[PDB]
RNA sequence: GAGGAGACAAGUCGUAACAUGGUAAGUGUACUGGAAAGUGCACUUGGACGAACC
RNA sequence: CCCCACUAUGCUUAGCCCUAAACCUCAACAGUUAAUCAACAAAACUGCUCGCCAGAACACUACGAGCCACAGCUUAAAACUCAAA
RNA sequence: AUAGGUUUGGUCCUAGCCUUUCUAUUAGCUCUUAGUAAGAUUACACAUGCAAGCAUCCCCGUUCCAGUGAGUUCACCCUCUAAAUCACCAGAUCAAAAGGGACAAGCAUCAAGCACGCAGCAAUGCAGCUCAAAACGCUUAGCCUAGCCACACCCCCACGGGAAACAGCAGUGAUUAACCUUUAGCAAUAAACGAAAGUUUAACUAAGCUAUACUAACCCAGGGUUGGUCAAUUUCGUGCCAGCCACCGCGGUACAC
């Protein structure tokens, strides 16, 4: 299909089975459909914590590099695993995430002590 | 039926979906089939009668299953 | 097999009974003004929109009065074809509302609307309307109707009669309350809780919403999401609408709702029951199948009984063809199944079989479709549409294929149409009258 | 409209083929004929000529 | 079928027609007799090449095409039917 | 194929048909539960609802996603080089158009196509080019499936015309043997937009229906067959009739109805 304008991105395709979501980094045109063709796959992620409590994660960090040299894009999701990977920053939407919850946290335990 | 056999075996005229009229053969003992009324029609050819490979489906529209 | 059918609650517990408005059911004669009291009633004017002028269709309105009351009100055809809608609007009605023209006292049509009422078991209000023209006796009318036991307050009878004359609409308020008084004193209630309990008035299907049907609740609400099974068919309530198509919440018992989401078109008066879920449903319907087919089986081995033992006796003592020219082959069809079943009577009624043979091929309901053309060519048939269309693409098909599609709006010109042709098959005019 | 084929199926007229099938059979070709078919010219054995002299 | 008469025809010239059980029913070229070979027939094979065949009948047929052919020849199907041939 | 049945009075060979195996659709009879996968027959016509917004105005998007298979050797490799991303750049990535090569099935009873080539700056000159190693032609078919090509109601196209378009989700009429909800949510991934919190999304996620399939289970089992191929029939009724058979065949007083 000639795709008109568009850009690579570097994001999650969704395959697994009903209520098992699984993840693979796929560097693919972002016009592309989500599970369709992809220039190339990065990596892996599980979002169901395994046997020993692991959300496993494999990362093909030196394509990653080249994709990121070549001009892919990062989605949301991916950037926000490369911060908690340590490749990339912390992204802020993570510390505010974090913020806001210790903030509920707090809220809710100042509710649950006057009682 | 074609030698040897004997016997009057029932057989109806039916103008087929596609346009086609082609003569089916009516299984079971007895049967009411008249004229005017839908039936489903499968393949397989009867025997001993030639010129015949149509069976009527029993027990589907308005041919109803053999009766004990 | 064991017998999983669908049966209608027990009457309900006084305690779980609630009060429930009333269903009056408009019947008289040909062009007495029936239509016309609706309309009154109604605040809308349709007797002047009408092919023919004639009532053909059972059709049900949710009338609400000055009162804050509301009355579902069934105006019924009038003409003698419609027996069988008059006879199921006798059955589901509350209250039967006799119209009976001054001028012309009572009719045949009348009389059968009496004898209905008293069938259903109903009480009857007559209004005798076409007061204000000369020679109106409301007095004849009653005298009249004496013979058929409808006897009135003046003469120390139960039957209230109500002079009104629904082109002025002078006295309808009257009219009005004389229905309030008799559906206080009936005392009507229904237990508007647990699985629906209802009866089909209509029946038919629309290009953009499927099979629909009009139908009267009896016991319960009905919901969007509920099962129901009438007769051999089933459906998921996909819409309610009423009488304008604004899509309605639920419906209270003595409500006329229009139903979507029919798998099948059920038959026009049968009972509407809801059932658990569509499997139970789905259960309900093939068990009702599968004894109709029972009893179309015993049927049918009595014939093949009698075949096979006169095959037998031919035996044991040893020991296509061109139809004629006088057979006319009929395709109907009807914008419902009330129509359809109005026209299958009327062919049914059918007597002069030695000069010409009047063979029904199919009968449907819907717009004539190439299936029906299809049938019409392969038995040089005629199809006759009642109120339905021949698109261009059939009208073509038809003329290439020999078959001729006769459309109608008009019962009695169909009727005269039809005998046209019988006349024609025969060798002169036919000798078979519908009345 | 009519013909052809196949099938079902009995009669009808003959007996053309299968034995040297009672005129050996058949191929091509031509004429002829209720009907298999007959004959003419050439060709084949998918016939025989019994296999010493007699 | 046997007997008699006679014509086309059998012959010559110049053109057509292009069919045969046109069969030795055994393709051309090269090679072998070694360890055999359904039956019959004219023993069994190897290498190589071309031509042809894929159940019976429909069918030396229909349609199309070509042809000095005009009741023709070459090429040549399909539908229906059968469990056989 | 590890084959089997069937030509005959009998044997051998050749051959066709059929049986046994595995899928998928439909139908008949029958059905308890849970997880998952998949789901109109049709490029025929469509009621209704929804499916594209974002955002300090401009821009950007609505060309994507999703859909269908009508059409059909625009899909693959190489050359060249547009558009787009790499905050501007850089060549890098991606990939149009153009050029070269490759690229489905059947019919040759489709054998000729009829200008289908070349040279020259041009003028114009040469008379050539394809084809029995299948040109030209007709019919059929979406393909080579991390997906790709084509179409987007028809007139290939779409200025214009015919006309008023679900082949987006749900749904419907017609049609076929073929027939799922007119569910909820943006909670996750993807896309669009924004500087961003975020907003929209019938993409998608999580649900609904369906023995179409796989897995698992229940202390509530049907369907088919029982002459041979082929596992397995007692007694009756019928008597070449009723009827049965995938093939061979059975039934004229039956392990085959
Ligand atoms: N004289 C007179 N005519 C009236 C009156 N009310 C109605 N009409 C007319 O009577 C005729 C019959 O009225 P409709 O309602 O059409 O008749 P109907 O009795 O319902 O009959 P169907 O057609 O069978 O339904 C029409 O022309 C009316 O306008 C009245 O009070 N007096
Ligand atoms: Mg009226
Ligand atoms: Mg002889
Ligand atoms: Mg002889
Ligand atoms: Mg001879
Ligand atoms: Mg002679
Ligand atoms: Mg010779
Ligand atoms: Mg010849
Ligand atoms: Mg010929
Ligand atoms: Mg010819
Ligand atoms: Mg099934
Ligand atoms: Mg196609
Ligand atoms: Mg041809
Ligand atoms: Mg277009
Ligand atoms: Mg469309
Ligand atoms: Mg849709
Ligand atoms: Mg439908
Ligand atoms: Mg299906
Ligand atoms: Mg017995």
């Amino acid at each position: 299909k000639a795709y008109r304008g568009g850009h690579l991105t570097i994001r999650l395709a969704l395959g697994g089975c009903t209520n098992r979501p699984f993840y693979r980094i796929v560097a693919a045109h972002n016009k592309c459909p989500r599970d369709g063709r992809f220039v190339e796959q990065l990596g892996s992620y599980d979002p169901l914590p395994n046997s020993h409590g692991e959300k496993l994660v494999a990362l093909n960090l030196d394509r990653i590099r080249h994709w990121i040299g070549c001009g892919a894009h990062l989605s949301k999701p991916m950037e926000k695993l490369l911060g908690l990977a340590g490749f990339f920053p912390l992204h802020p939407m993570m510390i505010t995430n974090a913020e806001r919850l210790r903030r509920k946290r707090a809220r809710e335990v100042l509710l649950a002590s006057q009682k | 039926p074609k030698k040897p056999n004997s016997a009057n075996r029932k057989c109806c005229r039916v103008r087929l979906s596609t346009g086609r009229e082609a003569v089916c053969f009516i299984p079971g003992e007895g049967h009411t089939l008249q004229e005017h009324q839908i039936v489903l029609v499968e393949g397989g050819r009867t025997q001993d009668l030639p010129g015949v490979k149509l069976t009527v489906v029993r027990g589907k529209y308005d041919c109803g299953h053999v009766q004990k | 097999r064991k017998n999983k059918d669908a049966v209608r609650r027990p009457q309900a517990d006084p305690a779980l009974l609630t009060p429930r408005s009333p269903v009056v059911t408009i019947m008289g004669h040909v062009d007495h003004g029936k239509t016309t009291l609706l309309d009154k009633f109604r605040k809308t004017q349709v007797a002047a929109v009408e092919t023919g002028g004639i009532t053909q269709h059972i059709g049900a309105f949710l009338v609400s009065l000055p009162s804050g009351e509301k009355i579902t009100f069934l105006d019924t055809p009038g003409h003698a074809a419609f027996s069988a809608m008059r006879a199921r609007g006798a059955q589901v009605t509350d209250i039967v509302v006799l119209v009976v023209a001054a001028d012309d006292g009572v009719m045949k049509q009348t009389v059968e609307s009496i004898q209905h009422a008293k069938d259903a078991q109903v009480p009857i209000i007559l209004a005798v309307n076409k007061c204000d023209k000369a020679e109106a006796d409301p007095e004849k009318v009653k005298k009249e109707l004496l013979a058929y036991d409808v006897v009135c307050e003046d003469y120390g009878g139960d039957v209230q009669a109500v002079p009104v004359s629904a082109l002025t609409g002078d006295n309808l308020m009257a009219l009005a309350e004389a229905t309030v008084a008799l559906a206080e004193m009936l005392e009507l209630k229904a237990d508007p809780n647990g699985p629906v309990e209802g009866t089909v008035i209509e029946s038919f299907t629309d290009k953009g919403r499927g099979l629909v049907t009009t139908a009267i609740i009896q016991r319960g609400t009905l919901r969007k999401g509920s099962v129901l099974v009438a007769g051999k068919c089933w459906a998921k309530v996909r819409l309610m609408f009423d009488e304008n198509g604004k899509t309605i919440d639920e419906a209270y018992p003595s409500m006329p709702v229009g139903i979507t989401g029919w798998r099948d078109l059920p038959s026009a008066g049968e009972e509407i029951l809801e059932v658990e879920s569509e499997p139970r449903a789905r259960e309900v319907v093939d068990w009702r199948k599968y004894e109709q087919e029972q009893e179309k089986g015993q049927e049918d081995l009595k014939i093949i009984e009698e075949k096979r033992k006169e095959h037998k006796e031919a035996h044991q003592k040893a020991r296509k063809r061109e139809r004629d020219s006088n057979v006319l082959s009929v395709i109907i069809k009807g914008d419902v199944d009330g129509s359809v079943e109005a026209i299958l009577n009327i062919i049914d009624t059918y007597d002069a079989s030695h000069e010409c043979e009047l063979e029904l091929v199919h009968f449907g309901v819907g717009d004539v479709s190439a299936n029906d053309v299809n049938l019409a060519e392969t038995f040089d048939g005629v199809i006759y549409g009642f109120n339905v269309n021949a698109g261009n693409v059939i009208q073509q098909s038809a003329a290439k294929k020999g078959v001729k599609i006769k459309l109608h709006k008009i019962i009695y010109r169909l009727v005269e149409d039809l005998q046209e042709e019988l006349s024609s098959r025969l060798p002169a005019k036919t000798s078979w009258d519908p009345g």
